[PDB]
């Protein structure tokens, strides 16, 4: 089964370029069709163009003109792909399509590359801020009541937590992050538990932002 | 199997725009075959 | 350049079902399309192609059909591996373009919401910023609104919303609304109040409190 890989996470700068490539491995190269797409996040794909891996075609856009450039590398049997002037909007993911096989050429995208995540920020690596989310006996709601651990100003997209290192499980909630006027991200999480069991237990959430290395940990005082 | 001086890849390509004129339109194109043989036919659909 | 709209822009269903999508394009094409499913965080998989066509290694539910500009996919029984969007793909033409995203989901008794509200941590308070969370747990019918009601006013743009996916086993959804605001802003206010308004609610439902 053919099958498409490619590189990891990207962040750029704007005014930069960026280049993200693709490998191929098919059972034969009959003019094969590595071909191009993006994504910004919730919002319609967007076609970027395609590379004749036969020999050198490289039809583009139109949108995207006299920025973006494809090659490949025969030997290697990859994709390359290539973009300046980079900017906010251009915020994505990124994918690589293609591999027709039976017949030389198509317009559909039939094999498709695992993904590229690519960040345009002006901002630079920095640590979140945690505060804890106490509730309180007013809402004291069939005996439960919900409890949190908020993340604040923080860089990127990993962001992953977790409540008392997996000791809990019921009732995790874990919502998106949500970009600010500021260019950083914010996180809420939060759970919820019979209030039966609130003064007698510890609830500590865990956070890891590799990018930083920083490992941070809240105990919630209602 | 490489592209340079003095190689040339064989095959071309059909650029098919409508803008095109007549002269450079794109045909579907078939074509059929008969003949005559020693084993009784098969191949008849005759008269009515 | 070619247009393409997708009528449907969320389907629902339950399991063991039929539905249908529709794929309207600006101009006329001439049968030249292709159905993508694409489940979230991962990559798009191919269904139909040619407009007609079944693709391989495909189930044999999926289905085509149309001509012309108005295109149709249909699935005879609804299998939990089809609980994710689906989008239309034209070429017909140069630029090629994509639908809008048809997301299906998973119909049960509308569950109510239950609302929670905090009040910013002192340690917030230490920083400079003042944030407020407003949550919504396990309510039904996504479409629902939140607004924020601070000294007996609405307060507007200062407000981000972020709503959770819906989970397989829970197949509800969550809600948090957080207001932010300097601290010259939060002293010089005393009472705060998110309101939200829900189908499944009999009445819309106020949760506040004061400082301290």
């Amino acid at each position: 089964q053919v099958q498409l890989v490619q590189s990891g996470a990207e962040v750029k700068k704007p005014g930069a370029s960026v280049k993200v490539s693709c490998k191929a491995s098919g059972y034969t190269f009959t003019t094969y069709a590595m071909h191009w797409v993006r994504q910004a996040p919730g919002q319609r794909l967007e076609w970027m163009g395609w590379i004749n891996a036969g020999n050198g075609n490289t039809k583009y856009s139109q949108k995207f003109q006299g920025r973006v450039t494809i090659t490949r590398d025969t030997s290697a049997s990859t994709a390359y792909m290539e973009l300046s002037s980079l900017r906010s909007e251009d915020t994505a993911v990124y994918y690589c399509a293609g591999g027709g096989g039976r017949r030389l050429q198509f317009d559909y995208f039939d094999y498709w590359g695992q993904g590229t995540l690519v960040t345009v920020s002006s901002a630079s690596t920095k640590g979140p801020s945690v505060f804890p989310l106490a509730p309180s006996s007013k809402s004291t709601s069939g005996g439960t009541a919900a409890l949190g651990c908020l993340v604040k100003d923080y860089f990127p997209e990993p962001v992953t937590v977790s409540w008392n290192s997996g000791a809990l499980t019921s009732g995790v909630h874990t919502f998106p992050a949500v970009l600010q006027s500021s260019g950083l991200y914010s996180l809420s999480s939060v759970v919820t538990v019979p209030s039966s069991s609130l003064g007698t237990q510890t609830y500590i959430c865990n956070v890891n932002h590799k990018p930083s290395n920083t490992k941070v940990d809240k105990k919630v005082e209602p | 199997g490489v592209e340079g001086f003095n190689c040339y890849f064989p095959l071309q390509s059909y650029g098919f725009q409508p803008t095109n004129g007549v002269g450079y339109q794109p045909y579907r194109v078939v074509v059929l075959s008969f003949e005559l043989l020693h084993a009784p036919a098969t191949v008849c659909g005759p008269k009515k | 350049d070619i247009q393409m709209t997708q009528s449907p822009s969320t389907l629902s269903a339950s399991v063991g079902d039929r539905v249908t999508i529709t794929c309207r394009a600006s101009q006329s094409i001439s049968s030249w399309l292709a159905w993508y499913q694409q489940k979230p965080g991962k990559a798009p998989k191919l269904l139909i192609y040619d407009a007609s066509s079944l693709e391989s290694g495909v189930p044999s539910r999926f289905s085509g059909s149309g001509s012309g500009t108005e295109f149709t996919l249909t699935i005879s029984s609804l299998q939990p591996d089809d609980f994710a969007t689906y989008y239309c793909q034209q070429y017909n033409g140069y630029p090629w373009t994509f639908g809008q995203g048809t997301k299906v989901e998973i119909k049960r008794t509308v569950a109510a919401p239950s609302v929670f509200i905090f009040p910013p941590s002192d340690e917030q308070l230490k920083s400079g910023t003042a944030s407020v969370v407003c949550l919504l747990n396990n309510f039904y019918p996504r479409e629902a609104k939140v607004q924020w009601k601070v000294d007996n006013a609405l307060q507007s743009g200062n407000s981000q919303e972020s709503v959770t996916e819906q989970d397989s086993k829970d197949s509800t959804y969550s809600l948090s609304s957080t207001l932010t605001l300097s601290k010259a802003d939060y002293e010089k206010h005393k009472v705060y109040a998110c309101e939200v308004t829900h189908q499944g609610l009999s009445s819309p439902v106020t949760k506040s409190f004061n400082r301290g």
